């Protein structure tokens, strides 16, 4: 049967974990191709195991035993590891509750203890989620013969969801008519992206060159709350979204002194609370399939401190305007709390339903 | 007499909602993502009698025709759903009650770092009656609202002292619709 393991958002971190074995979690990476942790205070390197576990090079590292390079998400930090057997413990499941204990037999890279650093408290490392042969799907789906398939339901709170080896969707109440995008699969990138046509702010709809949206232009990612954006999407986009902000004899926004790395915050005194969250603008991701991708308050403004919210909307640094090599959006995982995500690796689709605003997916 | 008008939009398909006269509304949707739309008070009661005709009832799709509102201190989200599209909406179930002539099953859900009418990220409970079959529509209705306040009380479901709003709403999801709602 499928695994089912429940998904907590670390306050402090914003990030989301699923419990591992013997009180540790470990953190989703929807972009990583390696589950990978601390181990206990025998792959040879040419072997196919080897192969897949270096398939994709970590940023800041290089390239006769098996040593896998981990990646730390947050930090950036990478070091070397060696490859080792260990347990993924948690549920089976039928639908979405739990049928019985069960232990999958996974490949995971050992890493040094500082590679835990910026990571949620009980963390002792990450399990990667992307479309790659030692990703924690695609091994529950070789050990227990389920799909290379996983559903994802990241929470705002409370315990949300996290279900590999796909099987039908649960909560057909919300699921029923869950449209799909194509999963687009870029050259030498395990992670998910998807393909965007428009984005609209309000009723305005945002200018954009015809095609800086192109295929496979959207990247899914668990490692910030917050949108990263192209420079040619960014300006664009955040001049929209503040006139329509501005625009809304109520409260009008004022705009305090950002902060890092927001773009443009907020005094919250001066938003006002609708059911979607705060009152800013709807935004509109127009996603192959001819269905959209919808953000609210809840997910387009981020709170910092008490009295400031920020833009969820960052530009990318260090990245030239209309470089088709990079994704022009990045979302991240505050735009996909309270979205039930079907990644099909196999039939190689997004289904994404928008759970309404009277529940979600802590406590789901 | 209403004096408070809702509607929210999470800006998915369309969503044409009309603010009639005195009491009335209407909303006609298609393809949408998530709305709320209904006419009541701005400062809700506990002793409110809440009277209305549903001349149109036609979802295709989810929706919910219901009593919706919130108390502060605590805060609470409340629901008394009367009928409803394809799906009908449960939780965690606690009890029931009788009242104008219907049956409701009782049910609450905890809601957690989520939007409420006080902030972005709010932690809180949500009392829902829903009723066991969807009541019919086109006739004069009544919702004795401490019928529900009561049984609330008798299963731990306490509610605020300070009241908010209070409407007959339309909510609609993931789906097309038309409703017609004359509230007083």
């Amino acid at each position: 049967l499928p695994v089912l393991a429940p998904v907590t958002k670390d306050p402090a971190t914003s990030l989301y974990t699923i419990p591992f074995h013997d009180g540790a979690s470990l953190v989703l990476d929807v972009a990583g191709p390696l589950v990978w942790s601390t181990c206990k205070g025998e792959i040879p390197c040419s072997s196919p195991t080897c192969l897949l576990a270096n398939a994709y090079p970590a940023p800041g590292c290089p390239a006769k035993p098996c040593t896998a390079y981990p990646y730390n998400p947050v930090s950036g930090a990478c070091a070397a590891g060696s490859l080792s057997h260990t347990r993924f413990v948690a549920n089976t499941t039928d639908g979405s509750k739990p049928v019985s204990k069960v232990n999958v037999g996974v490949l995971a890279a050992c890493a040094p203890s500082k590679l835990l650093a910026s990571l949620p408290r009980g963390s002792t490392g990450v399990a990667g989620l992307a479309n790659s042969g030692l990703a924690l799907p695609a091994q529950v789906a070789s050990a227990q013969k389920v799909a290379n398939r996983f559903l994802l339901c990241l929470p705002t709170g409370g315990p949300g969801v996290a279900i590999f080896g796909g099987g039908p969707v649960p909560w057909p109440q919300f699921t029923q008519s869950m449209p799909y995008t194509p999963l687009v699969t870029k050259g030498g990138s395990p992670a998910h992206y998807i393909s965007a046509r428009s984005i609209v702010v309000g009723d305005t709809r945002v200018p954009v060159p015809e095609g800086a949206l192109a295929t496979g232009g959207v990247m899914l990612s668990t490692r910030l709350p917050y949108v990263l954006l192209r420079p040619d999407v960014y300006r664009p986009l955040m001049d929209a979204f503040t006139k329509a902000l501005a625009a809304q004899g109520a409260p009008v926004a004022r705009a305090v002194v950002a902060v890092a790395p927001f773009g443009v915050c907020y005094d919250t005194k001066t938003l006002g609370n609708n059911l979607g969250g705060y009152a800013v603008p709807n935004v509109q991701l127009g996603l192959d399939g001819g269905s959209d991708w919808t953000m609210t308050g809840k997910n387009s403004m981020v709170d910092v401190k008490q009295g400031t919210a920020c833009v969820a909307f960052v530009e990318m640094k260090g990245v030239a305007a209309g470089d088709g090599r990079a994704p022009a959006v990045i979302l991240g995982g505050a735009q996909m709390e309270d979205f039930v995500l079907d990644f099909d690796m196999e039939k190689k689709r997004l289904g994404f339903s928008r759970l309404p605003h009277f529940t979600g997916c802590g406590g789901l | 007499s209403t004096d408070y008008w809702q509607n929210w939009t999470d800006g998915g398909g369309i969503v044409n909602a009309v603010n009639g006269s005195g009491g009335n509304y209407s909303v006609n949707w298609s393809n949408t993502g998530n709305f709320v739309v209904g006419k009541g008070w701005t400062t809700g009661s506990p002793f409110r009698t809440i009277n209305y005709n549903a001349g149109v009832w036609a979802p295709n799709g989810n929706g919910y025709l219901t009593l919706y509102g919130w108390t502060r201190s605590p805060l609470i989200e409340y629901y008394v759903v009367d009928s409803w599209g394809t799906y009908r909406p449960t939780g965690t179930y606690k009890g029931t009650v009788k009242s104008d002539g219907g049956t409701y099953d009782i049910y609450t859900t905890t809601r957690y770092n989520a939007p409420s009418i006080d902030g972005d990220r709010t932690t809180f409970t949500q009392y829902w009656s829903v009723r066991q079959s969807k009541r019919p529509t086109g006739s004069n209705a009544t919702i004795t609202f401490t019928n529900h306040v009561n049984a609330w009380k008798s299963h731990g479901m306490n509610l605020g002292s300070n009241w908010a709003y209070q409407v007959m709403a339309t909510e609609g999801y993931q789906s097309s619709g038309s409703s017609n709602v004359t509230v007083w």
